[PDB]
């Protein structure tokens, strides 16, 4: 795609020093594959490694990347509708992801609470039970918002232990 | 046996199972779709 | 007088999972259960601790024996890993034709996140990483030659670390001796005499004559490694091995006559370096092999075990006493029969002395063919053994405060030459003190004043070569002797031990194998230097011992333990009163130490040793700039720190850029480090508990509670990560300098 | 008899308690008229790895 | 020298005193607790501060309270 | 315990000698004395550094600190069952008797002994050093 | 029969020495005890003279061969000055010694190791050490002369 120049960065498609940037990294892959004899697996490895440098900087080209002076992709994280990939989208797998992970936790530190002994099962991790809460958490966002709700994600203040002061 | 499994179940063998896992998907994750700057669009 | 001989209880535990499936069985606060998250420390801390687990002592040998027989199968698979990757990850056959010029590498990284760039150009029309341990050249000084062989050895190494785990489960769960069996020292002498070592040197020599030495003489002479014949057609075919050592011709008949003269062609005593290879003669490293298997063999038949010659180490202790230290000996023998702890402070303290002259004595009679050539495996091999004979040191300091504190028997040991010694302490202690301060101000004042008059502009006033001779005039004397010891003290040597005595100088391939090394005022100043940092750590480590049981400030110190954080902070604060602590201290004074004499090494080799000649004199790595410029600290800071950085730092984009980025990390851990010494667990407990306020907010709780580390694990990992990031760093830097510059 | 019955949750009110605002079972209450006569039994252990100790009427809530 | 308090919710166990290591702690009688005794601070001045009454001591918060204060030869600890 | 035991002249425990024993300190302003009775022969460690053998009988040992003389008191006391006391002895020539203080060791409560530095309230309910500013206070826990 | 050599301090083995052939030896003992700070019978200015007079001596040594003008032909003369610059400099280090070491009582009194009691030395007291850095200054400032004298006269010197 064809990205417009923001904040004085232009297209890494367009770009000369992107272009300069491949060029360069190519030309080393060459270097070192001189001294390499076609038929050997060396050499193969190195124009397989020239290969994987050509269709990298070819896919930056084209995923709508904006470059700078200095020749290397720079991300625009403000918010723009032109550049969601470079932070949003991939912020928003993160924050799925790690509301899925710390809700699973949380899901399970509640159950085993309500053992017999919870700190044993604390370091003996409840396989079966661990996965059920695991795969549960799949729909933490919802879960979470429910918690909220009802006014049962965070406890009350007189429940918790503090300082004297 | 049974007794294994849950030694098995410990914390630090867990862990390493958990995260060798994790690596291993996240290495095959950038050896399918290397070279990942930015999600394309 | 007890007689020798095997015992063992049959099927003394059950092999069983059910102590696997709950942590913490070996103990009895640690058995029921996690109440804080100390836990996990607690446990990981005394999971080796066998003394405080059990009372008895025949358990707790059984635990050691089995550990030891763990240990060694892991090593069997370590080296088992290292034979197989040498043989199917590796350009050893290419590296055999091309020693000088082909680079060893046993190390292909996957290419996975544009890591492939560690694949290194290492010749041979093969990539990956260089390799430094000296591996190839062992494998060429041993007589491999084919990838085979490499494969064949390393599943008998993995066979073999099989069969060292079988034997621990045997000597645990099946036949575990009683504690009258490991009490047979004088049996354990004997055997690991004349059955470890010396039967081992033997066999050694064996292989050495049969399989290496006619191997290497071919390779010597230029014959293709494919075409040299197999070991066994050496080893049985006795025309082929007299083709080229004519004394084989004789068969035993000299060896059982005594006719051993007629062995000198392949049992030489050359000494010197082979000038082809730049390693030691394999005539003389067979037959010195095989007189170290007889003196050993002859040595182990000294102490009586079942038949009544022999000695009894308890008589020849107590029988050594004299007017300055009472009784003596008496005593030690119950001391080192009846405690594991001493037993291994002294093994640890020879270990590591033995690794330091281990490495001392490689770099100077570089032992294996092409290992002098290569720098980096040179290098790399003194760093590590300096490195693992001062941690096994600093050890040997621990378990011996470990016994005085814990199996240290006031009522056996009287007026023995122990109690004694904890009966001066303070003169010991106060005379190495004030060893160590003046040893201390002479030689940093030797470079603080040479760094002020440099910077006053006064070289004359200097303590340089040109301005103020301290000329090492001993270690001169001792060069000269050794130099001279082939013509008068030693007239059998056709040459001396190493060229780095003097003369004739040694080179492989254009870059020498050998230098013959000098020794000017900052070799003077360097050593004193040494002697200074290896005073202080043993005051350090030497007070942690003596003072571990009690001082003046805490007399009751050896019932709080062996490993306590203090007493308080009252009599003005009894912080790292331990000795435990005072290892701690060891500890980081020792990595100072070793620091510094890796230093010396790498700017003195590379400086005055390591080179190339061109026909018109040596070019050395750095041009003999050591002579001149180490009798400074700016000339450490620059022309060996900042100046050899230069390969580490911009070895970004090549296959050192892996030593430039563990460069980098491991200043970071370093740095992390100083986060875990510098503060103390009081302010930490408080951030957790602010932390946990905020989990409890969440109803997030853990049910094991957080807690802070404890002190002395706080001081622990802060010192495990100090020496982790600070050696490191040393790695890298040498790592990457030794192998850009070649 | 005074105090919270045996077996009861008490919510702990002294400021300086490590299980301040926290619940713990009524051990046993002293009807000598003692200063802190109930005793107040935690699952989860302070600094000092103790699990129990004494409060006073008023310092206890239920 | 230190200062050394004992406080009202001691029950008396006697750690604190068994744990001083230069005699500073007493065991006295008293009515406030079960088991009819507190501890007491006379011989205070030999107290070298190390703070062993507060690790021995099982009531939470601490019945035996050590503050450090102006140092004497005896507080410092010192054979010398 | 009608009075307190007097310090007589008793021989003092073999031992051979060490670089841990008096100081300066015991010639200029004190030094302590431990007096203990055994039941038999029997080597002991000294907290100095070394070991030495106490004498069956009364036995005598000089110490620089209060705390060596009562760690090995509490040595014997507990391991071998002992029963001794401490003298503090000025270099004017006068002792005192020191341990227990009371003739009963402090761990027994034992009658006629009065509280000292006893707060009769809680750790919390101690003022806040704001409020004895600018007093003679040693703190909050000194009002 | 199995002689011990090392013993305890005068036979007591409760204080905190023990002597031995570097302590107790009879050559050792008589060198020591026949020195100048030793000899407590004797004025304490007259122990200082001797004192600083070798002290004043030796140390000049150093400056001269060894200071920043050892190689101009100055360099006694140098050597000797810095000699006395550093006497004075002890001179003020024992007035203020003198000034706050002796200001207790001292009670205790001293005996020797046989057993017989004997005043205390006068050297040890404030008027006594400021008699005695009266005496170092003056010996030390003769030897310092001395010692550049002897650089200027004695024959092997160089
Ligand atoms: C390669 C990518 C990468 C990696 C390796 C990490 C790694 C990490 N991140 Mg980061 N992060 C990334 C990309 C990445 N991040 C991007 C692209 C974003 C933008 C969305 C973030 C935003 C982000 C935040 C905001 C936080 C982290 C935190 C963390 C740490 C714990 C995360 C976790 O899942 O713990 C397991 C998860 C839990 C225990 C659950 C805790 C709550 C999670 C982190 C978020 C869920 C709350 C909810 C959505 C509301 C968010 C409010 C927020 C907008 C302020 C960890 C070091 C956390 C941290 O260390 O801060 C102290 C943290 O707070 N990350
Ligand atoms: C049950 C999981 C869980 C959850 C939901 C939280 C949630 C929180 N933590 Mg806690 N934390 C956890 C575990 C958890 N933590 C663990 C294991 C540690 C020890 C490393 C910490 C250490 C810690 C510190 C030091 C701090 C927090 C802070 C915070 C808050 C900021 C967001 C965050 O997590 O960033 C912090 C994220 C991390 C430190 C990463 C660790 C989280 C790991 C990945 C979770 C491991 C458990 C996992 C889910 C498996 C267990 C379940 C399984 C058997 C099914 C938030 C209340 C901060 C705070 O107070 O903010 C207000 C803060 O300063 N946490
Ligand atoms: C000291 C012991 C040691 C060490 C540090 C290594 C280290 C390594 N080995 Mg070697 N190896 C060893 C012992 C060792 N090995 C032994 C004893 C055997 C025989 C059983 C092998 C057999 C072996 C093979 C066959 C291969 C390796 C490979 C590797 C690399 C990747 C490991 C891997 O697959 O990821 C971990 C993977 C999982 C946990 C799954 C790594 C450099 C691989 C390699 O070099 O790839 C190019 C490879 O193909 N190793
Ligand atoms: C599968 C076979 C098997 C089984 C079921 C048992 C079962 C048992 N053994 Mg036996 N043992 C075995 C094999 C076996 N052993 C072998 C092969 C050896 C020789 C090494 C021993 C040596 C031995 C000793 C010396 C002792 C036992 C003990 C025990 C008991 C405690 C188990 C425990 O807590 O360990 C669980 C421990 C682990 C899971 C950790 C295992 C770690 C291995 C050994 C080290 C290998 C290297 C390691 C992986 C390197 C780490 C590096 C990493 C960071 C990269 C239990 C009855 C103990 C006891 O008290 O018996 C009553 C005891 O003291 N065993
Ligand atoms: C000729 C006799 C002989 C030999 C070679 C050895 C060799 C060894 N002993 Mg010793 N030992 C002997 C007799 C012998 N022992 C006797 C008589 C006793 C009883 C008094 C002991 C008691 C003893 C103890 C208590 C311990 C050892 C240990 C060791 C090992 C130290 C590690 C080392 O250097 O690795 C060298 C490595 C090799 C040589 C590689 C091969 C390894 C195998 C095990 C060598 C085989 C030796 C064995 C005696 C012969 C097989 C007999 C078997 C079939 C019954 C070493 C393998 C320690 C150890 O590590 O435990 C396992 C240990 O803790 N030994
Ligand atoms: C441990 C080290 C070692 C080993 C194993 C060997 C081994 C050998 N050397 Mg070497 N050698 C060594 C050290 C060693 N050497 C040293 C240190 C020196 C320097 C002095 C020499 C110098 C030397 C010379 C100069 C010569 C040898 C030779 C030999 C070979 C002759 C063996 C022979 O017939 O003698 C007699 C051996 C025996 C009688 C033992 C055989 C017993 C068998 C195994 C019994 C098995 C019976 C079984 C119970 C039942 C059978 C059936 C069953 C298989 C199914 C042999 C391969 C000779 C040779 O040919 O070299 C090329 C030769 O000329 N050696
Ligand atoms: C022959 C060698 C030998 C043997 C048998 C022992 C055996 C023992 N030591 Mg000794 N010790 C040794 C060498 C040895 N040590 C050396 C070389 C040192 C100097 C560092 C010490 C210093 C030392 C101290 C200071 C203490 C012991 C203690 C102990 C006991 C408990 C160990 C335990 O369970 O911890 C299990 C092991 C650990 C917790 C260590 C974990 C790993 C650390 C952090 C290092 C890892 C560094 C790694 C190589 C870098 C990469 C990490 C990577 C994953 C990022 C046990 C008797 C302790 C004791 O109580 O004695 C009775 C004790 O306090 N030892
Ligand atoms: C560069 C930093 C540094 C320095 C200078 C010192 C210096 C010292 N340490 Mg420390 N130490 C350090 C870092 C350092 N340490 C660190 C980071 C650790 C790890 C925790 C330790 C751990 C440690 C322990 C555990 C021990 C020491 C000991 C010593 C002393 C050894 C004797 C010595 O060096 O001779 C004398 C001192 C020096 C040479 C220091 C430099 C002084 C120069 C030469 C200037 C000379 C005078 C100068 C002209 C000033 C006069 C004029 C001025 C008034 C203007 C000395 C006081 C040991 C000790 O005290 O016993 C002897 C000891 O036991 N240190
Ligand atoms: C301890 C290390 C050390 C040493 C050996 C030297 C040595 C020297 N310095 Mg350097 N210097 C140092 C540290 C050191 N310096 C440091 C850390 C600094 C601070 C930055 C300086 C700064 C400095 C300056 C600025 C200058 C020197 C100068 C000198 C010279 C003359 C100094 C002088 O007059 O001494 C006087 C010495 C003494 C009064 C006594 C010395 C000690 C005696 C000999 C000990 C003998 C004890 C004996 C063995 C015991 C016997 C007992 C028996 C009777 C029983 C000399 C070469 C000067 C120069 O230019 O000359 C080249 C100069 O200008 N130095
Ligand atoms: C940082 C620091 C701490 C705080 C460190 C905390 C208590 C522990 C370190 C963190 C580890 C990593 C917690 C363990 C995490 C669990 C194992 C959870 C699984 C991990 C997931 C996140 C993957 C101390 O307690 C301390 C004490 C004494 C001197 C110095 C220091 C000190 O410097
Ligand atoms: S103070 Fe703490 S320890 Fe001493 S008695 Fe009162 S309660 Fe028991
Ligand atoms: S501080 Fe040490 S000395 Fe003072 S009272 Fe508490 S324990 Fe006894």
């Amino acid at each position: 795609r064809d990205v417009q120049p923001y904040a004085g960065l232009t297209p890494c498609k367009t770009s000369k020093a992107f272009a300069k940037r491949e060029k360069t990294e190519l030309k080393a892959l060459e270097k070192r594959l001189k001294k390499y004899d076609p038929e050997s697996a060396p050499a193969l490895a190195l124009q397989a490694t020239m290969e994987k440098t050509k269709t990298r900087f070819a896919n930056y080209g084209e995923s709508g990347l904006l470059c700078g002076k200095d020749g290397l992709p720079h991300l625009i994280v403000d918010g723009n509708l032109e550049h969601l990939g470079e932070f949003a989208i991939p912020g928003l797998g993160f924050l799925y992801v790690a509301g899925w992970i710390g809700y699973a936790g949380r899901s399970y530190i509640q159950e085993n609470k309500t053992a017999s002994k919870p700190t044993e099962g604390e370091i003996i991790i409840d396989v079966p039970k661990a996965l059920g809460l695991m795969f549960q958490a799949g729909a933490w966002p919802l879960l979470a918002g429910l918690e909220l709700k009802n006014g049962t994600l965070t406890a009350p203040e007189s429940e918790i232990t503090v300082s004297p002061r | 046996m049974k007794n294994f499994q849950i030694y098995l179940s410990t914390a630090p063998v867990l862990a390493a199972v958990w995260f060798t896992v994790l690596a291993g998907i996240l290495i095959e994750l950038n050896r399918f779709f290397p070279d990942a700057l930015s999600f394309p669009l | 007088i007890k007689t020798v001989k095997i015992v063992v209880d049959r099927d003394p535990v059950p092999t069983s999972f059910e102590k696997w499936a709950k942590p913490g069985h070996f103990s009895r606060t640690l058995a029921k259960g996690p109440a804080t998250t100390t836990w996990v420390w607690d446990l990981h801390a005394d999971a080796h601790d066998f003394d405080s687990h059990t009372t008895d002592l025949e358990d707790i040998s059984r635990k050691v024996f089995s550990a030891h027989f763990g240990q060694l199968g892991v090593i069997f698979i370590w080296l088992s890993g290292m034979y197989f990757h040498g043989a199917r990850f590796s350009n050893y056959e290419a590296w055999l034709s091309d020693p000088t010029h082909i680079k060893p590498s046993a190390q292909v990284v996957w290419p996975i996140v544009g890591q492939e760039i560690l694949n290194g150009d290492v010749g041979g029309g093969f990539q990956g990483v260089q390799i430094t341990s000296g591996f190839f050249q062992l494998w060429r000084g041993s007589g491999i030659t084919s990838e085979l062989q490499l494969y064949s050895t390393a599943i008998g190494a993995l066979i073999c670390a099989g069969l060292m785990f079988f034997a621990g489960w045997w000597h645990y769960h099946k036949a575990a001796p009683k504690l009258e069996w490991f009490q047979n020292v004088e049996s354990m002498m004997n055997h690991h005499l004349a059955g470890l070592l010396g039967l081992g040197s033997l066999a050694w020599a064996g292989h050495q004559i049969h399989i290496a030495l006619p191997v290497n003489t071919l390779l010597d002479a230029g014959v293709d490694p494919k075409e040299i014949p197999l070991p066994h057609e050496f080893m049985l075919n006795r025309a082929l091995m007299a083709e080229l050592y004519p004394s084989f011709a004789k068969g035993l008949t000299p060896f059982f006559t005594f006719n051993w003269t007629e062995y000198s062609d392949f049992l030489t005593f050359r000494g010197g370096l082979n000038p082809v290879t730049g390693g030691l003669w394999l005539t003389d490293m067979a037959h010195h092999h095989l007189a170290i298997a007889v003196l050993f063999l002859v040595a182990g038949h000294q102490y009586r075990t079942n038949w009544g010659i022999g000695h009894s180490m308890k008589e020849i202790l107590e029988a050594h006493k004299g007017p300055f230290t009472g009784e003596g000996h008496k005593g030690l023998y119950e001391i080192l029969t009846t405690s594991w702890h001493a037993q291994l402070a002294i093994n640890l303290a020879l270990m590591g002395s033995l690794s330091i002259i281990v490495s001392h004595h490689m770099y100077s009679m570089p032992p294996y063919p092409y290992l002098a050539t290569d720098y980096g495996t040179q290098l790399s091999l003194f760093t590590h053994h300096m490195w693992i004979g001062g941690f096994c040191i600093c050890g040997a300091a621990a378990h011996a405060a470990i016994f005085m504190v814990r199996d240290y028997d006031p009522a056996t040991n009287y007026n023995n030459v122990l109690d004694r010694v904890l009966r001066h302490r303070d003169a010991i202690i106060s005379h190495l003190n004030w060893v160590c301060i003046f040893l201390g101000f002479h030689s940093f004042g030797l470079y603080i004043h040479n760094d002020t008059m440099s910077a006053l502009g006064r070289p004359q006033d200097m303590f340089s070569d040109t301005a103020i001779q301290l000329q090492p005039i001993f270690a001169q004397f001792v060069q000269h002797t050794h130099a001279l010891a082939p013509e008068l003290t030693a007239p059998t040597a056709a040459g001396s031990t190493s060229a780095s005595w003097g003369g004739d100088i040694v080179a492989v391939g254009g870059k020498i194998a050998m230098m013959p090394i000098s020794l000017g005022t900052s070799d003077f100043m360097v050593h004193h230097i040494h002697a200074f940092t290896i005073h202080v750590t043993v005051l350090i480590l030497l007070k942690g011992v003596l003072f571990a049981r009690s001082s003046r400030l805490i007399p009751d110190k050896a019932n709080l333990g062996f490993r306590f954080p203090c007493d308080g902070p009252g009599r003005g604060g009894t912080c790292q009163v331990s000795a435990w602590d005072h290892v701690f201290l060891g500890l980081f004074w020792m990595y100072n130490s070793i620091s510094i004499v890796i230093f010396h090494f790498s700017w003195k080799m590379q400086s005055d040793v390591w080179g190339s000649v061109t026909g018109n004199g040596v070019s050395h790595i750095t041009g003999g700039n050591f002579a001149q410029s180490a009798n400074t600290i700016n000339g450490w800071l620059r022309d060996f720190l900042w100046a050899q950085s230069s390969q580490v730092i911009q070895s970004y984009g090549s296959a050192l850029s892996a030593y430039g980025l563990i460069f980098l990390g491991a200043h970071f851990i370093w740095a992390f480090s100083l986060m875990f010494l510098f503060s103390g667990r009081g302010y930490w407990q408080e951030l957790i508990e602010s932390i946990v306020w905020a989990h409890n907010k969440l109803k997030v709780a853990p049910a094991i509670q957080p807690r802070a580390l404890s002190i002395t694990q706080g001081r622990a990992v802060g010192v495990a990560h100090y020496l982790l990031g600070g050696i490191a760093t040393t790695w890298s830097f040498f790592l990457a300098r030794i192998i850009a510059v070649g | 008899q005074v105090g919270p019955p045996r077996g009861t949750m008490v919510k702990i009110l002294r400021p300086e308690s490590y299980w301040f605002n926290d619940y713990g079972k009524v051990i046993s209450v002293d009807q000598t008229g003692v200063r802190y006569p109930v005793v107040v039994r935690f699952e989860k252990v302070n600094y000092a790895g103790v699990s129990t100790n004494n409060y006073a009427l008023d310092e206890v809530e239920y | 020298s230190h200062a050394v308090k004992i406080y009202d919710t001691c029950i008396g166990c006697t750690q604190c005193v068994r744990a001083c290591p230069t005699d500073v702690l007493e065991m006295v009688p008293w009515d406030g607790c079960k088991a009819g005794q507190i501890a007491s601070a006379p011989r205070t001045e030999d107290c070298v501060g190390c703070k062993r009454c507060e690790a021995a001591c099982p009531t939470d918060f601490l019945s035996v309270r050590v503050y450090l204060g102006s140092e004497t030869t005896r507080s410092m600890g010192l054979a010398y | 315990w009608t009075a307190p035991k007097l310090d007589p002249n008793t021989p003092s425990p073999i031992f051979g000698g060490s670089t841990g024993g008096l100081l300066r300190k015991a010639q200029v302003e004190e030094f302590y004395v431990l007096t203990w009775e055994a039941k038999k022969e029997a080597i002991f460690e000294m907290p100095t550094g070394g070991a030495a053998i106490m004498r069956k009988g009364p036995n005598l040992l000089k110490l620089a600190r209060k705390e060596q003389c009562l760690a090995l008191l509490n040595t014997f006391r507990s391991k071998m069952k002992l029963d001794g006391c401490i003298y503090r002895v000025f270099p004017s020539g006068e002792v005192q008797y020191l341990h227990p203080k009371d003739g009963v060791y402090p761990e027994k409560v034992n009658k006629g002994r009065v509280g000292a530095n006893q707060n009769m309230r809680s750790i919390g309910k101690n003022t806040n050093p704001a409020k004895i500013k600018f007093q003679g206070k040693l703190g909050p826990f000194e009002v | 029969d199995k002689v011990q050599i090392v013993k305890p301090i005068n036979g007591d083995p409760f204080i905190g020495m023990l002597e031995t052939p570097v302590t107790s030896s009879p050559d050792v003992a008589n060198f020591l005890s026949n020195l100048p700070a030793y000899r407590t019978g004797v004025a304490p200015l007259l122990r200082g003279v001797e004192v600083g007079l070798a002290h004043g001596f030796f140390v000049t040594g150093p400056f001269i061969k060894l200071g920043p003008l050892r190689s101009t032909d100055a360099a006694e003369l140098a050597g000797c000055l810095s000699g006395a610059g550093l006497v004075l400099i002890l001179t003020a280090c024992l007035s203020i010694y003198g000034a706050t070491a002796f200001q207790r009582e001292e009670v205790v009194g001293l005996k020797t190791l046989s057993g017989r009691t004997i005043a205390k030395d006068p050297l040890q007291s404030s008027e006594g050490w400021a008699s005695f850095t009266s005496g170092w200054l003056v010996g030390g400032l003769s030897g310092v002369a001395w010692s550049y004298v002897l650089t200027q006269v004695l024959p092997y010197y160089s």
